């Protein structure tokens, strides 16, 4: 029926937000390494910001599959 | 912890002073420096020099060029060719002597004495910029 | 048979024979997969 | 110029762009390019010629 | 009826294609001379700069290919320039003729590096420091570039010549089109395909280039 | 790489002009003796 | 029959604009390593900002998560 | 009834253009930190500038955001 | 009947397309924020070209906007 | 029926492509900021620069208006 | 059947999840070639760094393909 | 007589996701310009770095194209 069809269609559509996740983490860990490049004594605090922001920007995405599975599974 | 010596070749203005943000007009931009700025080594342009004390107060000059060095002990080395507190200017000959450098830029001919030309405009409208 | 082999194949011998050997196997593979475009159309 | 009696010869080293630039040293000093290099070197050729005609 | 000029030319029933191809070498005059005319002075120059420009960075191995690099960008140089005049075709638009170009000197390459070079050729799948736990991955995912590394080269000259080709084509539609209506616009529309007759100059020329670097690359990646 | 310096030019030379510029908009009480302090005497051989 | 379907690809089509806010916040992060690294004495400044930054970014993603919310439920 | 379930998807499509000013919102906030570490006198220029970028890129989003609404609610 | 419901889902799907003017605004006024950091004399010409890029980049977004309402009422 | 409407969405996915225009503006000028405020003599050289981006931005536009119109006329 | 279609469509567009990935892998590696330009001495642990950017970045565009294989194979 | 519909729309949203690798080429040959531009000494290595960069970016690309044609010819 339609509604399963349009379930599908709809788990595809929201987890295709996950592309945000993917560009942000790719940004936190390229200056990650630019950063520690050009201070190399902060790496460890530097390091701590970038598992900050991959942290963040990871959730994002997670809220998209979310609702992934909450359309394909659940409601 | 940042121990900053600025100084002229005939004039000392701070000698391991204790100040906590310098801003200096480096050849590739501005930037102020304060503990623990990452190491750097530049030379300067001619602009303004703000030296902020621990207790707020902040001294201008003007410097003409030379050099600043921020080393991995927080230390801060400034060392102006030409180092001068902004009452000792006018703005009267900065304008007249940025004149006349326009007029002998549009004048001139040559690539190293239009450079030569060149910067001495800017000099000038640094001068002009910083006064008023 | 004279003055063509004398303009093409004598200058163009060290290559046809040592450098292109690759390219030659290669251009087998080519045909192989055109023949097999050619043939699944 | 050690004191009103004593003075001493005294040699100070000149090093070159590439001998700052090479150094293993200087990859802690940031925003860094080999023209910065050249001008920090003329000026402080500069500056060692001053400071040994001041003494 | 849009497609019109990809479509293989017949002049009287023959196949007109042949000599479309056959051509580009016919506007390279070659001398024994010494001193010579203005056409071979210029074009012997350019072919010293594509020379030096392509070939410089090649190990005395890689150097061997000189004459075929040098004659492929030549040859895809001239092609694709000639397929800018009016009413031409142009066969570098051919997915044929460029998987043709392709496939032999990938396949050349990788094979040159499989036969000698096999201990760094299998090596090469793998970057020098990478982590442990990730080596599988970066084996499937390396493996597959170099197995596309063909396809991609002849799709991305035809789809590009191609696609410029069209477009020119469009915006002549566009002008005629408007031709019966207001002329500012039309010039407009004028101007606009100018710009894209400069820009399409620009990318038969970059389209040659990136063609053979792609293949210089391939070729430095096994010697 | 500055204008000046692709237009063969130094820092000496840089500085020189800009030390020199910055003393010229100096009000006349303090010019003179700018003037003497960093003016240059020698000569070349 | 159709309203149920179209919201379930509404929803996720919606849902899909997150990705703007997890590429922000990545960008966020990425500037806050690297402008900690040029001079760390701000380290408490540049913190704020990001949070604020972060804070922003993030609130445009919960528009696009509202009217996912709004066209699923509401209606 | 197709009229209610193509303005729901149309509704969707139309706020996934809110991804572009998140991620605007986060370049202009991540400029400001690293502007601010390098120049930490001017702080107040910088910030007027940063609220200005801000509020052009959220214009954007929130233009998406009502041409969302114009659709789902006003036809 | 049809027709009126893909125009609707046609201006959905056209108005995506001001996301692209909302990164590119952010960047502008970011680099912007950046370049005055640096150089903050030329504060002036700095701002002229911030000016003109966010008169290029919108137009683009605008285009879209149009084409979205050329779609939902004029043809 | 369905055939203009399948050419009507058509079209609005087709000028979905000219976000990337309008972004890749908005990075191409913001870098002629920042470099006109590295080396403000190079002005002309960076405004040609900048000119030549924009039109090449705007071509990789014309390729999906292109699209769009293929669709929308001569199916 | 109008399930099995929405199965193509739903993978389809979960599919466009990996634009993230592919972004956020030029990014590390661009940033890779700055920081390495930078400090060319610490070309091993720059890399190492990349190398995980690189490891998390296409992670999550490997879960938007195996989403989009289990919306077309598992359910 | 639906589901090669299907397919069709299917392998268009699949072939989306190679935006992310135009973008990701954009920036590593980019992050090439800048950095030989600081440092011209490494030009080989650095060069060395960017065909990595390239040849993993686009290879996402591809990934998506992959399926597009799953979709679209095997199943
Ligand atoms: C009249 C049209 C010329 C057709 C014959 C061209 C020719 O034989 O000149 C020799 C011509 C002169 O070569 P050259 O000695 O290198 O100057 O040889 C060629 O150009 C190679 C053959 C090209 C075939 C063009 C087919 C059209």
């Amino acid at each position: 029926d339609i509604d399963t069809a349009a379930k599908f269609i709809g788990a595809g559509a929201a987890t295709v937000g996950v592309a945000g996740s993917g560009a942000g983490i790719g940004t936190v860990f390229g200056s990650l390494i630019i950063g520690y490049a050009r201070n190399p004594s902060l790496k460890q605090q530097l390091f701590s910001y970038a598992i900050l922001g991959f942290a963040l920007s990871e959730a994002m995405g997670l809220f998209c599959l979310m609702v992934a599975f909450l359309i394909l599974f659940a409601m | 912890q940042m121990s900053f010596t600025f100084a002229s070749p005939t004039q000392v203005f701070f000698n391991g002073a204790n100040v906590r943000q310098v801003d200096v007009p480096t050849l590739t931009g501005a930037f102020g420096i304060l503990a623990a700025h990452v190491p750097t080594l530049q030379v300067l342009r001619p602009g303004l020099v703000v030296v902020h004390a621990e207790d707020g107060t902040t001294s201008k000059y003007f410097v003409s060029s030379g050099s600043i060095a921020v080393n991995a002990d927080s230390s801060v080395q400034l060392l102006a060719e030409e180092a001068v507190t902004l009452d000792m200017l006018d703005l009267g000959a900065a304008k007249a002597n940025l004149e006349k450098a326009q007029a002998e830029l549009v004048g001139t001919a040559d690539e190293a004495t239009r450079a030569e030309i060149q910067i001495r405009i800017e000099a000038n409208e640094a001068l002009v910029k910083a006064l008023e | 048979l004279q003055s063509i082999i004398k303009n093409i194949w004598i200058p163009m011998k060290p290559y046809y024979t040592k450098v292109y050997q690759e390219i030659w196997i290669g251009m087998g593979l080519m045909g192989f997969i055109v023949y097999k475009i050619r043939a699944a159309d | 110029f050690r004191s009103v009696i004593s003075y001493k010869t005294e040699e100070k080293p000149i090093f070159s762009l590439n001998t700052v630039a090479s150094a293993d040293s200087m990859s802690i000093y940031d925003d860094i390019d080999a023209d910065v290099l050249q001008n920090y070197q003329e000026y402080n050729l500069a500056n060692i010629i001053y400071y040994s005609l001041k003494e | 009826n849009l497609f019109a000029s990809f479509i293989a030319p017949t002049i009287l029933g023959l196949p007109a294609a042949v000599l479309i191809i056959l051509f580009p070498p016919l506007l390279i005059p070659t001398s024994k001379y010494l001193i010579n005319n203005r056409l071979i002075t210029t074009q012997q120059w350019l072919i010293k700069l594509t020379s030096k420009q392509m070939m410089t960075m090649h190990n005395t191995k890689g150097r061997t290919w000189s004459l075929m690099l040098v004659s492929l960008i030549i040859f895809i140089a001239t092609t694709n320039l000639l397929g800018l005049l009016p009413h031409s075709f142009t066969p570098t638009t051919q997915l044929s003729m460029n998987l043709a170009m392709a496939i032999p000197l990938w396949a050349g390459t990788v094979i040159m590096g499989f036969r000698s070079k096999i201990k760094n050729a299998l090596a090469h799948f793998l970057p020098q420091g990478t982590p442990t736990p990730l080596i599988p991955m970066l084996v499937i995912i390396e493996t597959i570039s170099l197995l596309i590394q063909p396809m991609a080269l002849a799709v991305r000259l035809t789809a590009n010549i191609t696609a410029g080709h069209l477009l020119m084509h469009l915006i002549g539609s566009a002008t005629l089109a408007m031709s019966t209506i207001n002329l500012p616009s039309t010039l407009i529309i004028f101007t606009i395909l100018i710009l894209l007759t400069i820009l399409e100059i620009a990318v038969a020329l970059i389209q040659a280039y990136v063609f053979t670097l792609l293949v210089s690359l391939y070729l430095h990646d096994n010697t | 790489v500055a204008y000046w310096r692709q237009a063969g030019l130094s820092y000496i030379r840089y500085s020189q002009i800009c030390a020199k510029a910055v003393r010229d908009a100096l009000k006349t009480e303090f010019k003179a003796n700018a003037e003497k302090t960093s003016g240059s005497n020698v000569k070349i051989v």
